RNA sequence: GUAAAUUUAACUGUUAGUCCAAAGAGGAACAGCUCUUUGGACACUAGGAAAAAACCUUGUAGAGAGAGUAAAAAAUUUAACA
């Protein structure tokens, strides 16, 4: 009455953890398929607001939004005024949905555009190694050229399907 | 979330109040539950010089279950501060003299050893039998899942289980048993 | 059917990959706390000849006696309540920098 | 970036959670599996060269 | 975090290693003209 | 011709949050009535 | 008005009288608040969310 | 596989050895002890090992509110039927 492999239920019979059971492939991409679509017609009637986007830049990820300003850490050979695109998008997102990269977000879908609004450099640094000798003297002072960079728009465009 | 400056750091900078049932739980489980939740590491927004730590009320620590035989080799010890002022108790003899102690020094060494941790103490509220004033009572928000799963005693399984477990073997019809 | 995560909380959370298979798209709505979760508002609370008397409810208390009410008040120790010297309260930053 | 998402965006926080939980999900079903069976939707990984 | 696995795909253990996240331009000009060569 | 001077953070926005401030009921769920730990309900 | 809070531009007192005016004006029903979340209600540092409902 | 080597012209300073591993020779098959040899570390940095010259990881030149790693957490409870 019971099968080769059966074991009385005990605490240690089976594991602790509860069992799962994942979705059907094939019914599980038609779901997904409706997902996107319905995503794609909030793009596509403007059913948001703000938008927020990670961004690699300089080495970096920034968590941004339209008019933050963020300071990267060295020159960037622009003019101040000057306005560009950031092109390494890992994610943007809205109130009620967030589209992520594997890793970047394709260009066509996410664009965000940002201005030099100040070039300066770095308040003075002190770097001062304690070697055998009269320290202070010695001291090193090292200031870093940066860059002010406003984040003036993120916008998404209806390219999910 | 389109809330007011002041009321929208209130709001996340709120202290919780935590209940926790000590019955039949060592005291270490609660006392790591409890730490977390005292210094608040269980919040997004915790920082070391922010005072985010979170209330805790632990009840039934007088029914705190010790697992082996701590109850009997666990010693706790002190010193008065005068000569021959050393005194060691087991885990049983403390438990008897005060009721909430051994969760009380459970939860006080896994705190950082630093000047907030009495700060922290102030917020932990231990009661021994399952009463808790009515003030407190009124403060509780959140009552924490108890980190041991009690086993069923043999009368407390109903038939049907007993009936699905199967008979491993057959006695002996002569044995007197 | 199968929730990464409960969806009783917070948001309800759809996951789902495009069809190129190059981005995965989160639908993420809020979840309104349902009216029958939610509590009543506690709705607050002769011969007088006399006037209603404004009498003063301030009482005087010493140092010690104060401090340990406010301590168990705030519940917290005593000694954030003791003042400190003019050495630090001069040292002390009063137009400090702000952030929005 | 991650420890600012908890904080100011909860809900794709919990996106990311829940995604997380998925992707370790199909994990374990794949170990289970002799690798007869398909991989998992979020287990397939984009390829670039 | 990672590292293996990332190396089982055939990537970089670290993901600032070769690909697109490190090698691509991190930007361009809004009118689309392509930005210098990084240093890196 | 701001002061050159340490800066605090290398970023600064006016919009932190675009989908509500964490606070320590976010994820915490509703519960009927209410009711709050060990509490009565009809009392 | 970068950053500015839509009241801290617009100073109104009353805002609930306000708010029932207005969703009279849009045939809404006159809005019931209750206790969504509590904490710590007999403390000196207690938390109260209020939610109002329509329908 | 590498890029140093010798020679010539001048010139200066350091050099009173500690521990670890290994092989001997003396002590006691003692010492953080005596002597010699091979290698390593220590007056150049940092991480780890509880504090830590000598063990392990690593070499050392800046800034970063990025990332992948290295070394890196000690175990154990000891039979019997008549």
């Amino acid at each position: 009455s019971y099968l080769p492999g059966y074991v009385p239920k005990t605490s240690l019979s089976s594991p602790p953890w509860p069992e799962v059971v994942l979705p059907d492939p094939v019914e599980e991409t038609r779901h997904h398929a409706e997902v996107v679509k319905k995503v794609n017609e909030m793009i596509v009637t403007g059913q948001y607001g703000r938008l927020f986007a990670v961004v690699h830049f300089a080495s970096r990820q920034w968590k941004v939004t339209s008019e933050d300003l963020i300071l990267i850490g060295n020159e960037l050979d622009l003019a101040c005024g000057e306005r560009i695109r950031l092109e390494k998008v890992l994610l943007v997102g809205a109130d009620n949905f967030t589209l992520l990269g594997k890793p970047l977000l394709g260009k066509d879908l996410v664009r965000v555009e940002a201005t030099v609004i100040e070039k300066t450099e770095s308040w003075p640094r002190i770097i001062m190694r304690f070697r055998k000798r009269k320290n202070f003297k010695k001291k090193r002072i090292v200031t870093t050229p940066q860059t002010v960079l406003r984040i003036n728009s993120i916008e998404i465009a209806p390219c999910l399907l | 979330s389109s809330f007011s400056r002041a009321p929208q750091q209130w709001a996340t900078f709120a202290r919780i109040w935590y209940l926790l049932d000590g019955k039949m739980q060592p005291p270490g489980k609660l006392a790591a539950m409890a730490s977390i939740r005292l210094q608040g590491l269980h919040k997004p927004v915790y920082h070391a010089l922010s005072d985010c730590g979170d209330h805790v009320v632990i009840m039934n620590t007088r029914h705190i279950a010790f697992s082996g035989n701590k109850w009997e080799q666990k010693v706790y010890s002190s010193h008065t501060g005068y000569p021959g002022g050393f005194r060691q108790v087991t885990a049983a003899q403390l438990h008897l003299r005060d009721p909430v102690a051994i969760v009380k020094l459970a939860i006080y060494g896994m705190l950082p050893k630093n000047l907030h941790r009495r700060t922290m103490m102030e917020r932990l509220h231990l009661f021994p039998d399952e009463y808790i004033p009515e003030d407190i009572l009124k403060n509780l928000v959140e009552e924490l899942p108890q980190p041991r799963k009690i086993p069923k005693r043999l009368d407390e399984y109903t038939q049907e289980e007993i009936d699905a477990f199967p008979r491993l073997w057959t006695p002996p019809e002569d044995y007197r048993l | 059917t199968y929730s990464p995560l409960p969806d009783d909380y917070n948001c309800n959370v759809e996951l789902a990959l495009t069809s190129d298979g190059r981005t995965i798209v989160c639908y993420h709505p809020s979840v309104d706390i349902p009216y029958e979760h939610t509590k009543p508002i506690p709705r607050p609370d002769h011969d007088q000849v006399l006037k209603t008397r404004l009498e003063e409810k301030v009482e005087h208390l010493e140092e010690g006696p104060m401090i340990e009410q406010l301590s168990k008040m705030f519940f917290t120790t005593k000694h954030r309540w003791y003042p400190h010297g003019r050495y630090h309260r001069c040292r002390k930053n009063l137009n400090p920098p702000k952030d929005r | 970036v991650l420890a600012d998402l908890a904080i100011y965006e909860p809900k794709t926080f919990k996106s990311l959670a829940a995604l997380a939980s998925r992707r370790r999900h199909e994990g374990f079903a794949a170990a289970l599996g002799d690798g007869k069976e398909p991989e998992g939707i979020f287990s397939r990984v984009v390829q670039y060269h | 975090a990672g590292g293996q696995w990332r190396l089982q795909q055939g990537l970089a253990a670290n993901p600032s290693g070769y690909g697109p996240l490190t090698e691509l331009p991190d930007w361009s000009y809004a009118d689309g003209r392509p930005a210098p060569p990084m240093k890196g | 011709g701001l002061d050159v001077i340490r800066i605090r953070k290398p970023f600064h926005t006016d919009n932190p949050s675009i989908q509500g401030q964490w606070h320590p009921f976010t994820n915490k769920p509703t519960t009927f009535r209410g009711l709050r730990p060990r509490e009565v309900q009809d009392p | 008005m970068t950053g500015k809070e839509l009241f801290e531009m617009w100073k109104i007192i009353n805002p609930m009288g306000l708010l029932v005016e207005e969703l009279k004006k849009r045939n809404v029903s006159a809005p019931e608040s209750r206790l969504t979340r509590q904490s710590g209600g007999t403390t000196a540092l207690p938390l109260y969310f209020v939610g109002l409902y329509c329908d």
